[PDB]
């Protein structure tokens, strides 16, 4: 008998797992589906629950122990742009829930998985996206323990519901991975976003928070995008594996340029806008950044690595990209004249700002800085000016109207990018669709979209009332969560929210 | 390249631009969470309200319709998925406070302190006393049948994950679903040890998959976990059938008596390890189980009796599948050699009897479930010759 | 909300199990699928109907057997037979829009607690599976007025 | 109250006066030192060459006699205080690559793992299926002896850290003394869990005590012990005795087979945790101190027999105490009552020449010493009754 | 039978260790000790072993997750001041060994530590120091990583016996800890630094570590600080347990001023220069800070908590302030004047610290503030001037003399502070007293002390030879790894250090 020192590896563990299966007729996935998976499908990584909680734990401690000793003692947490700090706050509110509707996603994978290792493979990114749940979250609890506005942090849950924002949001991370087929919902959920958004989004957030000047973020982005790595493995494995099938053929493609659009269309303006128009300090305009990220070192890799299996482009970009170049600055404006409703604090761009973008974004200036020059001198930042930007609007003949499916907010006549109003009826209701391919996705499946247009929502409601009961109050019960100037001081009060006035008109229903 | 704290004049703008005075009192993180016990729990500042719920939902923050519902009129996350109904579905709280971060430690524990001792028993050679027929019949052969049970258990929790109406439920369930896989690894790992030292020992699944399908043993057992597969789709239930009644009956007879006394009794000292780790973790999915359950179901003030009439049935319905399976597992006591003890029919009753108390106890009376142990024990040993 | 108060308030007079049921089926046929009679009762009619959710699931089990619970539906027709029933419907339904529409009727006339759990969502993969492989196909193909046309709808302004 | 990092004009003016090159260009933390493995380890990269020695202490980077010797001619850290020579002391280096940190991961972690296993052991309640016997005489009359002789062991470390010679050796010694102590600790824990979960037990330390004492079984552990602590200063002796023939003889003994053994067959679980953690240690504390002593001491190119010689006369005095200790202790095996296998004289001696086959294929073959087994065997076998 | 979740705690473990013990004549302290303390003996901490793994595990992952997340993000090992980053090389050097000759004695205390408790107690000493070994050894491996000037820590072992302050902090921490008797141990390896002078030495080297801007060292210290807190409550209970004995109230007063004259001989000097001449940006004047620690805070306490057992205070501290005035900058002259046997790079004081020292030290510009400026004006920096300090003080009649007790450097003529030079005959050796104190112990016991003088071991040796044979030659084999210059230009080669011919005199032989 031998007595050598002898220590088992996760080798044979994993070699074992592909016939821990076993065959019998009743065994089905649980949720529709019209597609099935090979039966046996190999995994890069060779993954145990033992191997990846050591590897888990080992990063987790390091970083909570970077946290709570170093950004602690030099101080880090109130020495950063307040600006990015809203910034950051909203990054944080809107990334738990969407890796959280992330592991309910990966949850689905796994019910529909009939490789056993597969199946691990998804239970380890259900693990994973968890811990970016959680980080997040921890991310939140440390700017509201250390940052100088706690506010925003400390009821991020409760006011989320009132932005307009957040409804996107919904729509594309939040609904954008559990509504679809368990097939679609993988690509959105899992190869979408890790190859077009979270690769490049994580990049971009650790370097612009760098430059900035919040190590808070950094180090649990990178953390993240370790784990991201080895969701993208898993996402082109479990692609391999839904190959060689007669339907995918037929469909993979139309879910493919649905998930790319439908992720797109939000996700452009919203991080335009939280990049550009939320920081100080700006290392490369968005625009370059974005279409470098979604194609360059997208396309051309995944479509190597998947038109050997029958995988086309979505046609989509050549309108994408055309819509990118204005679609930031778009919702800027919207944005911008809908402050009240969000829980983060905005401050207009500056001068330095305004130059910024006009030498990066040629006529940026005739089109965006004069509307902000006239804000600005109506008092936008004053209290006592009583001035709503919506009203304003309403003046002005320009009015906002969010589309029936991606639920963004829209204004007609301020955009300069492709996309065009349309208004349809049905049933005795309106809807509002903003873009063709969102105006089919609707007609075909009308019983897909019935969100809620916060508009009737509000309707017959001031907006100070609707701040009030929506807990957008701050914890003193006299000033909003959120306020017109990055500054600290003249903070506005929900009695100036009652002299200004605000109803919400339907402005769909016109 | 620059970065923003480090640089002098970045740093020096930051530090101008930054207030002097705190502008909101209160530090606290979603100081609005009800805490459970006195003070609001870090577990609980972190993964409550994690889930964005509409009105429309029990105890949920948000408003309006899902933004993009299933495929038809079925809503993504709508509440016709469980059949039992609560006043708020945020509600409950893990007793261990158990997070990600506290739950990856331990499991990494688990990893590294059962490599050291595997690697100081294979050095100390400690196999060569345990008994010959023991280890080369009973856990070779039924001992994997067991990870299929596991490994059964574990992705029919496939479903809860994604059907869950709340946030700390789900990450409850997903961590019972971790521990249930990584106890069939725990199996599998120290069959391919045991093979690892002594040569000739089979390491291959080819004869627990046997043993698992054509064997009248398992039989029963193979039949309640694919029931508990595709058979029901509400998350509750699954929850319900397959923690509390038909694991803490038969996946804990099995482990705790049969497969630790026998394996002590017969010089066995590999498997208790094992044995103890996956106790371990039942024991803090089933604390986590009946505290969700017994605080918010079984007790809720409105619904009351409508969720537990419900519980009741769903008990009634799986023990006795259990007890079937228990009466089709016992008959590995007759193809053990026998021996004073475990293995004869007093020492069998009295641990059946214990271990249907001990599940009546901590689960019937609160519920309201009405069992009389003396017949159950009397059907289960039935089937034992 | 008075209109949620008013709702609720008349929810309590909701007696009898065969009465329950019917008032909650109009009321989902009324107010709950995007085909829909009137939408006066919008955003407020999701809070409304899990009450009467609520109630109607309080008045089951008052009189109602384990049996009838696991595999009767509430307005008496077995599991097994609204299985076959809406499965044979959906073969013959040839048209999406034809099959998108008993999809949604199906839902509004057993859903639980009117049709037990399991067998709803059984039945709900079911349909699922044939409406993906039936409406998914050709997406792209027909043109945009054609869908316009198609649905019904009438476009009231486009620039 | 200013950071110098985070100010900006001092921030300025440090970035300022840094040189744009690197001075040197190796990182290498001690590159001179020479490794061990084909890399230097981290752990040798630290622990390595931390104690000044001058030139006339073997490997001695420092010169100059020491600056404050002990009062009276006797140096502070001469080689006076060892009986063997080697050409250096930093030699030695630990298998495990076991500096502070890594060994104190490891030991929060059974500390972690210890306190989780013995809340869900005390949850399930699995004690009540012991034997009355077993846990009631043996655990808590003897089980507390062995405690005695682990804390005899490990104040017996005492001299050795401060009369060690190198560094890597010390930190090994304190390492192996704080796994001694410690499995003292596990034992006495064990006791009070065992006490806490059955009413009526005993966990108070009287008996222990008069078992360590006046009890004849224990007698001879009890004079190997005593002899051990301050019969012999060398420290090197004091590591050779208590840690491989004393130890891997009598305690290896006891606590691999009996404890173990006759614990599982006995139907008790809970002692295998507690016998698996010290046999772990054992394990890591033995391959050091083989790996000190073969590698430098039993193969010196230089002093070489003369270093070994010496050994052969410690293992033969030590050798002879552990096989009179052993005889003293194996009537424990007819105090317990008889159980076939373990306790039977067959299995005693089959126990017995597996216990010094190891020993002498570990140790003595390295070494040198002729040792046959029968004879050993024989002579503490004579004992049992 | 119970089954409710039991959880045991150390409480009862340790309560049973105190009769873990048993009872027989043949035990007893291995070591000579004129002192036994009380069998029985409590002890403040309640620490079993795996409490402490647990209590010790979770700051050390904790501060080594910070150091190698936070510090290498932010690149602040390069971003420290090469003044500080020299300073902090030899600290790092100093006190490992300290900590490392620390363990040596606290293993004696437990060797010669009747009570169980007290046993336990010193064995989580011996723990903790050495952890607190390992903690210095791996700064001093990050400063080598990142650090700019690897050098010094790359060889910090194998060169620190060239230098002549390495013999003085080995009388200090490594052999006044381990020669003594094992109670007189106890008190100079624990109390008289832990309460005198690590307390201080610590938060001192935090504070002006943050104040020069390096981060790497505050955390570990911080943590060292955490057990040395420890450290003192068990310090004071075995002081406790060695009261009452009838020995005691005759020598331990006695081994109390021995210890503290003798840690403060050489502590105070080596610190003063380490800080006032070793930084750049310095917080507050060396002196002050220095009274204040030994004296204010400690003796006032000390005292308070012992005088009731029967302990006087040393009367050597009226003396020890008039020596630690100018000690510091006495010992500061002597380095300049040795640099070239130091490891650490050096540079003179500038005349913005020329001020400070005149501002906060009146007298210190006529006494070295021209003394350092002529030593610039002869090519000091320069390689090409072959200009050696010790030439110059030889040439001005000022020549240095080591203590034979504290092995100090000491000039007779340039010392502004207390002490006088005294030679003494003793069988055909010469022997070199600097204090009254050392010479009275030197005196009493000539076989305590044998140190050989570092001029006779270089007698006949070229000092260029010495440097290449002691391996104080840097990695390319033409530099020293000691400089004139904190500047990384025009640094010195042995060539140069050939061309100047430094003959080591003999001074005492005179
Ligand atoms: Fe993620
Ligand atoms: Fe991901
Ligand atoms: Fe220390
Ligand atoms: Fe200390």
């Amino acid at each position: 008998v031998n007595r050598a020192p002898v220590g088992v590896e996760p080798q044979e563990v994993h070699k074992w797992l592909q016939s821990f299966n076993w065959d019998f007729k009743e065994n089905r996935t649980k949720y529709a589906t019209k597609y099935h998976m090979a039966n046996q499908t190999k995994e890069q990584f060779k993954v145990i629950a033992k191997e990846y909680a050591r590897m888990e734990a080992a990063k987790d401690e390091r970083q909570f122990g970077t946290l709570l000793d170093g950004l602690t003692r030099l101080g880090a947490g109130n020495k950063v742009h307040p600006r990015w700090g809203e910034t950051m706050k909203v990054i944080s509110n809107f990334l738990e829930v969407g890796e959280y509707n992330a592991i309910a996603a990966s949850a689905m994978l796994w019910d529909s998985a009939t490789a056993a290792e597969q199946k691990n493979g998804y239970l380890a990114q259900v693990l994973d996206e968890i811990r970016h749940t959680h980080q997040c979250a921890f991310i939140n609890h440390y700017y509201s323990k250390h940052y100088h506005d706690p506010a925003g942090h400390n009821d991020a849950r409760r006011t989320r519901a009132i932005g307009p924002l957040w409804k996107g949001m919904k729509r594309v991370f939040a609904d954008g991975f559990i509504s679809g087929d368990a097939v679609e919902c993988s690509v959105n959920l899992q190869l979408v976003g890790e190859a077009c958004f979270t690769n490049p989004l994580i990049v971009a957030v650790t370097e612009w928070a760098s430059a900035n000047g919040d190590e808070i973020t950094p180090t649990v982005f990178l953390s993240v995008e370790t784990d991201e790595l080895r969701h993208m493995a898993n996402g082109y494995q479990t692609v391999v594996s839904i190959a060689n099938d007669p339907a995918a053929a037929k469909y993979l493609n139309t879910d493919l340029n649905n998930a790319f659009w439908t992720q797109q269309k939000y996700f452009t303006p919203a991080l335009g806008y939280l990049f550009e128009y939320g920081s100080k300090f700006k290392v490369e305009p968005w625009v370059k950044t974005w279409n470098r990220w979604v194609y360059e070192d997208w396309g051309g890799i995944w479509i190597g690595r998947l038109g050997k299996y029958g995988v086309e482009s979505p046609r989509s970009l050549r309108d994408a990209k055309t819509d990118a170049y204005w679609a930031h600055h778009d919702l800027a404006l919207a944005a911008y004249a809908l402050w009240p409703l969000g829980f983060a604090r905005l401050a207009l761009p500056d001068e330095e700002d305004q130059e910024w973008f006009e030498a990066n974004y040629p006529g940026w200036a005739d089109h965006y800085g004069k509307i902000y020059n006239e804000w600005k001198k109506l008092g936008y930042e004053d209290p006592k000016s009583g001035f709503i930007p919506y009203a304003w609007l309403l003046a002005n003949g320009h009015d906002v109207y969010i589309d029936r499916v991606s639920q963004v907010p829209f204004i007609p006549s301020l955009a300069k990018g492709s996309g065009s109003l349309r208004v349809h009826e049905f049933n005795g209701k309106k809807h509002s669709l903003t873009d063709d391919w969102g105006e089919r996705m609707w007609l075909s499946e009308p019983e897909r979209y019935e969100c809620h247009n916060l508009f009737e929502q509000y309707e017959g409601r001031e907006l100070s009332e609707v701040i009030a009961e929506g807990h957008g109050v701050r914890s003193d019960g006299k000033t909003l969560i959120a306020q017109p100037h990055v500054r600290g001081d003249n903070l506005w009060t929900l009695e100036d929210i009652k002299r200004a006035g605000c109803v919400f008109p339907n402005p769909l229903a016109k | 390249t620059k970065r923003g704290l480090t640089d002098p004049e970045r740093a020096a703008i930051i530090a101008a631009a930054v207030p002097d005075h705190a502008l909101d009192t209160q530090r606290k993180y979603h100081y609005f969470i009800q805490p459970r016990w006195k003070r609001l729990s870090e577990y609980e500042q972190l993964s409550c309200y994690a889930q964005p719920n509409p009105d429309w939902i029990a105890g949920g923050l948000d408003w309006g319709d899902w933004t993009q519902k299933f495929h038809g009129g079925r809503p993504s996350w709508g509440n016709e998925s469980t059949e039992l109904r609560t006043t708020d579905w945020y509600r409950h709280r893990d007793p261990a406070r158990r997070w990600h971060a506290p739950y990856v430690k331990d499991k990494s524990e688990e990893a590294r302190y059962t490599q050291r001792f595997l690697a100081a028993y294979s050095s100390e050679g400690s196999i060569r006393t345990i008994d010959a027929y023991w280890r080369d019949e009973i856990l070779n052969k039924y001992y994997g049948a067991l990870l299929y049970n596991e490994y059964g258990l574990f992705n029919a929790h496939s479903s809860v994950g994604r059907d869950c109406l709340s946030d700390t439920i789900r990450q409850s369930a997903t961590f019972a679903g971790l521990d249930k896989v990584d106890n069939a690894q725990m199996i599998q790992m120290e069959r391919l040890f045991i093979a690892k030292l002594v040569p000739g020992f089979d390491a291959s699944t080819d004869v627990p998959k046997k043993i698992w399908t054509t064997d009248p043993i398992y039989a029963g057992a193979r039949g309640a976990v694919e029931e508990i597969w595709q058979g029901i789709q509400d998350w509750n239930e699954i929850l319900w059938a397959g923690h509390a009644v038909y694991d803490a009956t038969f996946g804990q007879f099995a482990r705790r008596e049969f497969f630790q006394r026998l394996a002590t009794v017969y010089g066995d000292t590999l498997t208790p390890f094992f044995t103890a780790q996956s106790q371990t973790y039942f024991q803090t999915t089933r604390g986590a189980i009946e505290d969700l359950f017994v605080y918010c179901l079984a007790n809720d003030p409105e619904f009351g009796a409508h969720n537990r009439t419900f519980l009741n049935a769903w008990t009634e319905h799986y023990l006795a599948r259990s007890v079937t399976a228990l009466k089709d597992f016992v008959g590995i006591y007759a193809k053990v050699e026998k021996v004073a003890g475990a293995t004869d029919r007093a020492g069998v009753s009295e641990a059946l009897q214990r271990v249907f108390g001990d599940w009546k106890v901590d689960y019937a009376d609160k519920i309201g479930f009405n069992i009389d142990v003396d017949q159950k024990v009397d059907a289960v040993l039935a089937g034992f010759k | 909300n008075s209109t949620r108060t008013e709702w609720e308030g008349k929810i309590a007079k909701l007696n009898s199990v065969d009465q329950a049921t019917k008032f909650i089926q109009d009321f989902r046929v009324a107010y709950s699928s995007p085909f829909r009679k009137s939408y006066d009762l919008d955003v407020d009619y999701q809070y409304i109907e899990r009450k009467i959710e609520e109630r109607l699931s309080v008045l089951k089990t008052e009189k109602l057997s384990v049996a009838d619970l696991v595999t009767k539906a509430t307005t008496g027709e077995d599991a097994a037979a609204v299985e076959a029933a809406w499965i044979a419907k959906m073969k013959a339904a040839e048209s999406k829009y034809a099959a998108e529409r008993i999809h949604i009727e199906f839902r509004q006339l057993y859903k639980p607690p009117v049709l037990p759990v399991n067998v709803f969502l059984r039945t709900d993969a079911a349909l699922g599976t044939i409406l993906m492989e039936l409406r998914n196909t050709d997406y792209y193909a027909t043109p945009l007025e054609g869908l316009r046309k198609e649905r019904g709808v009438k476009v009231l302004h486009l620039q």
